[PDB]
């Protein structure tokens, strides 16, 4: 998974955390992020460079810099204990594309 | 007001065939570009296969470890789209989910051929080798 | 999604149950010469179906 | 015209032959054939028929699925293959042409289905003699 | 002393079919329509009158002698709860037109005074230039 | 679908019914309701039975 | 041509610097 | 056959009754002449060469109308017709079965018990995607 | 109008410029004065001999008028006198080479030719292309 | 060689031969003869 | 028949309900038939003969269509608007009814016996 | 110039004289249904 | 292997019509430019006109004596060439070829529009006015 992820996260309710994604592809392609709860469908929370689909919370804001990318969730709640994955190409150039391995954010 | 839902999943043997449908509804599928990603068990989020759209001939590409198995393929008329599984292996299975894809490039700082983005998803179809 | 628009079709094989008059088609053999068979009316329309 | 056989003679039960009747001058794709069986000191029965195109064929029912028939309409011949040999089906056999021409297939319009007339015969070839025994 | 199986179709033969297999066999149902003591006569001229009203119909709508033809009248689906691949896929025709009996009047409006009335006075004013 | 029936021969008789038509070989037998009494047994037997 | 349009994009953003 | 809408028991066959013969006997055409023959015979009870008394006559009411009536003498010779059964009509009333009717459209019923005749509405409507060409 | 009956079909596609001799034409200024209502002058003053065959008359007129326009209309060829169509002859039709059937040949001779085979070109026109080509002309309306 | 098409011509000079019903036309009134039948379609002195 | 009284130029967008009426009218007979057509069978034959004259002049379908026929002054010389918003339909009628058929083999030959001339 | 446009479809009549046909508004009257059509729904 | 039969000649009075016909096989008569050729009797040969092919319009020209009467024309479907004659005179009487026509143009001495010459003719039919 040349999308590294950080296995497990967790955040006081209430409290703001970020979860990051690194990859050499980065360098030349944004990251777009979703959120996961077992038994449903898939999330698109952010994508771009400052991209937030409408009914998705203000909460979620993605960001990147060098070979890293970056969802913050600020004032984490309930609902928020999810999965997170982010996506982006594989290679620079590539038209293909690729999943990091997944943070499981568990809210405290 | 997007629908997805997949279908056709279910056991099959090591090496056999297998065909998932997805049904779309609430856009517009002809245009649109569809992906397909699976959840093998108890691992993450996997990038299987997209189709694209009319300008770009309908094209398709695969993940390398299912390039040349699989076939990505649609019929426009009644918004379904398709994933013609053959030689499967106990890798292959998990849940499988389509998804409208949407396509980004930020002009200033982007780099071809930018990047696809997932706004839809359905809720997957289990297949089990 | 995408608008959809209403789309002619003719000769779609469809049927209501009518109530129509059907028409006598009965044997055409020996009804000449003499044979003024009263059911026959002289071969009420000479058909000899093909009955398919 | 000319109107013989060949091919045949005497076998044994269980084996299989294919006679040849050649026909001479009229032409051949326009006419379907026969078959038929004298048996000796008995009447006729009749056994085949193949359609002027080789694409109908009806067979007897005593001697169905063991037999075959075929047409050559560059060569001008026909055959008779026969399988699955009995004692029984030691007779004259004779090739035959139908009296009347035969047209194309017809194509009723109110179902897609094809009609093959068949009449009968006028010219019997003087025909072989197969013999089933030991 | 005749006789060989099925070629083309049957009458009638389509309709248990799906649509999707029907739409290729209007023609036999559109052949036979016409052609097939004075109570033959009273028969002679109401299969005559059934025929000028099925084609008189169809020219109104811009859509004579087409078989089939599309117009940009929109289908709503308040007409219709039942999906897109349903319908041409798994529907008879007749049980479709159990379906949809109520709204045909609805609809035969919403062709003619809709559109193929507007598509004349826009098609006589793209003139002058 | 057919385009037109099999043969009917409009015979005339009470009681019985004579140059009629038969079905396979099982002895078939309808009514109406089959329970009221003041209906009609439609009786289909599946042989002939010769009158002279 | 998506593929073609990121291409071309960012060759007009090449020359015009 | 009879049986095996109710019980296994109590079957019968009774013979017909009520009013002038001809609704009584036996009626029936051959070859331009008229029968009316007596079928009592034919009718007596079951559990789980006859000869029949024929009667002809010469004024012959229409089938079902009241009135008119036609009428033919028969030509020379006897009269030979072999002929067949291949049903009957009973009534209901030891469950009593007799030979009732008075219309042959039932016979016509027993002719007809497979038909249907259907007019074609061969003009319908669908929607999809397209959409007429609009300048 | 049978002008050309004795001409041959290479020769005879030059006078069917002229509306099949205008064919229709003599219809339409025929039924333009059998509906003199000189009939209606009269109400025919009873029911006549005549009468009833000019009924049966009329609907001959009606009927096999329409056989030719609805088969006409079917074919994608709709009040168009000379049209193509996409079908392949088939050589199993006839045999004929090309210059026979124009140059050298007349036409109800050419008619004994294939009235056998008439009814197999009339579903194969139908189910081949105009039946075929609505299908993948809506096709081309999905985009 | 040239792959041939079909192609459809109204109009062709072919007739075969058939039977039918006629009807009258008179050349010219109280209509009460026999054969006459004034009530009959008037002709056209058009040579046709 | 409502526009009746109108000009040539303002008469036209009633042209669709003058056709549809034509035809049977509104269906009367309502299917009582308990207890002798001529006159509905003339009706269609008023119907076919004109849809199949739209059909010689190229124009089935349509309700206004062109042509490549220039007019003959001679038929009548009176000029555009001297008619067109001046006079109704029934007398416009009463100045071309002698030289209607004239009309009519003009517009089958040089429009469609000729167009069948640059078919190719 | 002037060139002659075909119009289809104007109103414009004669005088005929022809056949009409009887409807009759709706037990075994003469001029029930054995000489007319039955029941008029409504005069425009 | 070019086959070319003239036909439709025939005895016609002064004033007269008359349609010749000429059936072509064995080259590719479509893209072919076509010519009528005549033989007065004890005279020579009389170049009537020429129909040029698809790129020159089917474009036709004519000879002086002839212009204005005759009319030449093809129908490529049977690949039959027609000369249409009208108001004949005693000189147009003769024995009437058709010919197909090649195009010949010198670069370097060519003068427009070069030269047209007639590589297979057929036999004739006999015009008699
Ligand atoms: C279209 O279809 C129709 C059919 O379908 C129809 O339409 C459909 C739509 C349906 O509705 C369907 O129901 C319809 O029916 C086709 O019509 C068919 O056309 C053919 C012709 O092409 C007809 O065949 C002919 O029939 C006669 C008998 O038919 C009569 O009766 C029918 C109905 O009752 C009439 O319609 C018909 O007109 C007749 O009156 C048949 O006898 C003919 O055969 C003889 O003549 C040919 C021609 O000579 C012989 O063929 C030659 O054979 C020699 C020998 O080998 C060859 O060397 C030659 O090459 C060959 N060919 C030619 C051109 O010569 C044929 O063999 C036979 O010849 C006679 O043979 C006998 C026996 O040998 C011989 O008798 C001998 O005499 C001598 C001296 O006397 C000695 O005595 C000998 O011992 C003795 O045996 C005799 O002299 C020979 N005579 C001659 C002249 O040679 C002919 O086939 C057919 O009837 C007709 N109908 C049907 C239902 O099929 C139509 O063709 C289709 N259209 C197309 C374009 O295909
Ligand atoms: C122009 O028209 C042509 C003719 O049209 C015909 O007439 C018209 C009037 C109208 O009615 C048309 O409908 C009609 O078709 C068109 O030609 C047709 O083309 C189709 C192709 O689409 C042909 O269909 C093929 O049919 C073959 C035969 O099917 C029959 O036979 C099968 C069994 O075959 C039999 O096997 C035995 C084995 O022993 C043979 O016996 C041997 O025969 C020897 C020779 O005599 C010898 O004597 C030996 O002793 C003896 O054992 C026997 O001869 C043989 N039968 C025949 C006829 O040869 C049956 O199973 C079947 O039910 C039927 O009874 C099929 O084989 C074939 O399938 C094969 O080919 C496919 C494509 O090539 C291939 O994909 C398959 O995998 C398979 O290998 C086809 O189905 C049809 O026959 C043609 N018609 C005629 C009359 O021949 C023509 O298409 C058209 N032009 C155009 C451009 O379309
Ligand atoms: C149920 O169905 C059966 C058979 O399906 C019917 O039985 C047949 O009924 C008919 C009608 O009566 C019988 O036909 C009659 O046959 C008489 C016997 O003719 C014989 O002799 C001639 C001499 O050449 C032979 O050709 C013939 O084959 C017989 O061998 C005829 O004499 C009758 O003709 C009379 O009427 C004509 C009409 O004008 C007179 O001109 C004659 O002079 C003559 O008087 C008549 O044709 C037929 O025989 C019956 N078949 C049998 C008994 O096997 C039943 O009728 C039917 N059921 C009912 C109730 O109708
Ligand atoms: C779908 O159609 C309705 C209008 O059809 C109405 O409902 C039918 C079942 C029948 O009863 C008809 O006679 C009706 O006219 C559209 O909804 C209407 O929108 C207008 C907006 O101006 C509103 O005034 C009406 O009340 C609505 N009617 C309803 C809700 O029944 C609706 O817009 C159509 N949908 C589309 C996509 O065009
Ligand atoms: C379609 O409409 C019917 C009712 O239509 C009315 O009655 C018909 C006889 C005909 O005259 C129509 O033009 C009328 O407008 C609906 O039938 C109702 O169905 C429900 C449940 O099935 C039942 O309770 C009612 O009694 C029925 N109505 C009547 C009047 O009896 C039917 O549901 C409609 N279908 C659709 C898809 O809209
Ligand atoms: C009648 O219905 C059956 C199904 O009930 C249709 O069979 C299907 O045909 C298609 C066409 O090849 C196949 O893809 C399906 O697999 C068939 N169904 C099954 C269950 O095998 C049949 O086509 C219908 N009849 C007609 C004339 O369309
Ligand atoms: C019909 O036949 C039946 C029985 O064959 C007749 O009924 C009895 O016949 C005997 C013989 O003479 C009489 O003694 C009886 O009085 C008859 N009736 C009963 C109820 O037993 C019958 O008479 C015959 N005729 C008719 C018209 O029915
Ligand atoms: C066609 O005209 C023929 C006269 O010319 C012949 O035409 C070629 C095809 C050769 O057959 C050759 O013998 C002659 O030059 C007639 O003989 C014939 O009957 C005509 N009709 C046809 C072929 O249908
Ligand atoms: C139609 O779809 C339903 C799904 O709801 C399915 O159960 C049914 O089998 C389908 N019909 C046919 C004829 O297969
Ligand atoms: C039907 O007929 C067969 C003999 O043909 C007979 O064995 C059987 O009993 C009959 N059926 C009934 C219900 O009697
Ligand atoms: C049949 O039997 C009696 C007589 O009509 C009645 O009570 C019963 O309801 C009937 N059953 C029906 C009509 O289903
Ligand atoms: C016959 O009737 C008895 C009692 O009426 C019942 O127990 C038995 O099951 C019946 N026989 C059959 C075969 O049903
Ligand atoms: C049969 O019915 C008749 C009357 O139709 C009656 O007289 C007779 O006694 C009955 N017989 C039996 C056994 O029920
Ligand atoms: C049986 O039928 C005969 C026929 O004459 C009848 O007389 C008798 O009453 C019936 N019943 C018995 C038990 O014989
Ligand atoms: C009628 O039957 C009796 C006795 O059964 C017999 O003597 C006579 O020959 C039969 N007659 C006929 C024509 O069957
Ligand atoms: C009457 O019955 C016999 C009994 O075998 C049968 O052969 C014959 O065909 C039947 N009659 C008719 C007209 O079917
Ligand atoms: C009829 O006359 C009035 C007044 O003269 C006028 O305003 C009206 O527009 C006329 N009708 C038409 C259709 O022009
Ligand atoms: C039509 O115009 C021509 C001139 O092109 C003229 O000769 C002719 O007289 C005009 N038509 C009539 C009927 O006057
Ligand atoms: C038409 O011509 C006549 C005679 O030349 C003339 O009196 C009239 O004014 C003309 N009308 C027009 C509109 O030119
Ligand atoms: C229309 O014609 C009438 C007829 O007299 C005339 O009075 C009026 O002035 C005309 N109007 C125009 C605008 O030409
Ligand atoms: C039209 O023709 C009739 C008959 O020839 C004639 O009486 C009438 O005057 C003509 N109309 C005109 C305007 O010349
Ligand atoms: C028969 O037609 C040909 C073809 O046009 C022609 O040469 C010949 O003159 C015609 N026959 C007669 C007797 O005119």
């Amino acid at each position: 998974y040349e999308l590294t992820q950080e296995t497990g996260v967790s955040v006081a309710l209430g409290r703001t955390v970020t979860i990051t994604c690194r990859g050499d592809s980065l360098r030349s392609h944004y990251a777009s992020w979703y959120q996961k709860k077992p038994g449903q469908a898939p999330i698109l929370l952010f994508y771009g460079k400052n991209n937030r689909p409408s009914g998705v919370p203000d909460r979620f804001s993605g960001s990147a810099s060098g070979n890293r990318a970056s969802l913050t969730i600020s004032g984490a709640q309930a609902e928020d204990d999810a999965e997170y994955y982010c996506s982006s190409r594989d290679k620079s150039g590539s038209r293909l594309s690729v999943f990091g391995g997944g943070t499981k954010l568990t809210v405290l | 007001e997007v629908q997805l839902v997949e279908s056709g999943g279910g056991l099959v043997k090591p090496g056999g065939s297998l065909r998932l449908s997805c049904s779309a509804s609430g856009f517009d599928f002809d245009n649109a570009w569809m992906t397909w990603v699976r959840q093998p068990p108890g691992k993450g989020l996997e990038w299987v296969g997209r189709i694209t759209g009319p300008g770009e001939g309908w094209s398709v590409d695969y993940a390398a470890p299912v390039e040349g198995r699989f076939t990505i393929s649609r019929l426009n008329s009644i918004n379904f789209l398709y994933l013609e599984m053959n030689n499967l292996r106990m890798e292959d299975s998990g849940l499988y989910f389509c998804a409208r894809t949407g396509k980004y490039y930020d002009f200033w700082s982007g780099y071809p051929p930018g990047e696809e983005y997932f706004q839809d998803w359905g809720r997957g179809t289990l297949v089990t080798v | 999604a995408e608008q959809l628009w209403v789309t002619v079709y003719y000769g779609v094989p469809v049927w209501k149950e009518a109530t129509t008059t059907l028409f006598c088609a009965s044997d055409a053999r020996a009804y000449d010469t003499e044979v003024h068979n009263v059911w026959a009316t002289h071969a009420c329309v000479p058909t000899d179906p093909n009955p398919q | 015209v000319q109107l013989v056989e060949s091919g045949g003679g005497v076998v044994q039960p269980g084996k299989s032959v294919r006679l040849s009747c050649v026909v001479s001058d009229f032409p051949f794709s326009k006419y379907p054939m026969y078959w038929v069986r004298q048996a000796p000191g008995k009447g006729l029965e009749w056994v085949a028929a193949i359609s002027g195109d080789a694409w109908h064929v009806v067979y007897s029912n005593s001697v169905q699925g063991r037999f075959l028939v075929s047409r050559d309409n560059v060569k001008n011949t026909l055959y008779l293959e026969m399988n699955s040999l009995k004692i029984e089906d030691t007779a004259v056999y004779r090739c035959a042409r139908m009296f009347q021409e035969s047209g194309p297939p017809r194509l009723d319009r109110w179902s897609g289905r094809n009609y093959y007339y068949y009449s009968g015969m006028d010219v019997w070839g003087q025909g072989t003699t197969v013999t089933v025994s030991s | 002393a005749v006789g060989i199986g099925a070629v083309f179709l049957g009458f009638l033969g389509a309709a248990g079919s799906t649509m999707g297999a029907a739409s290729m066999t209007l023609t036999v149902q559109a052949r036979l329509l016409l052609s097939g003591g004075i109570k033959q006569l009273q028969a002679r001229v109401l299969a005559v009158e059934r025929y000028l009203k099925d084609q008189q119909l169809l020219g109104i709508w811009g859509c004579s002698g087409k078989l089939i033809c599309t117009t940009a009248v929109p289908w709503n689906t308040s007409w219709s709860n039942k999906s897109y691949n349903q319908i041409w896929n798994n529907m008879t025709w007749m049980e479709w037109e159990r379906e949809i009996d109520n709204y045909t009047s609805l609809i035969y409006t919403l062709i003619e005074d809709s559109q193929n009335q507007q598509e004349k006075n826009e098609q006589e004013l793209l003139e002058l230039d | 679908t057919v385009q037109c029936t099999h043969g009917i021969r409009p015979v005339v008789s009470t009681q019985l019914l004579l140059n009629g038509s038969l079905a396979e070989e099982e002895v078939v037998i309808r009514s109406a309701n089959f329970t009221d009494n003041a209906k009609i047994i439609i009786v289909q037997l599946n042989k002939s039975v010769e009158i002279n | 041509n998506w593929f073609d349009i990121t291409n071309v994009l960012w060759w007009i953003k090449a020359v015009i610097q | 056959k009879l049986k095996e809408q109710f019980g296994n028991k109590t079957i019968v066959f009774n013979h017909s009754s009520g009013g002038d013969p001809e609704i009584v006997m036996h009626s029936f055409n051959c070859g331009g002449e008229f029968f009316y023959c007596n079928s009592t015979q034919l009718f007596n009870s079951t559990w789980n060469t006859i000869v029949l008394p024929c009667r002809i006559k010469q004024i012959v009411n229409m089938w079902q109308e009241v009135g008119k009536a036609m009428y033919a003498p028969p030509i020379k010779g006897q009269i030979r017709c072999s002929s067949n059964i291949t049903g009957l009509i009973l009534i209901r009333d030891t469950e009593i079965f007799r030979p009732g009717g008075g219309d042959m459209r039932d016979n016509w019923r027993s002719e007809l018990y497979k038909y249907k005749v259907v007019k074609i509405e061969p003009l319908g409507i669908a929607p999809t995607k397209a959409k007429r060409r609009v300048v």
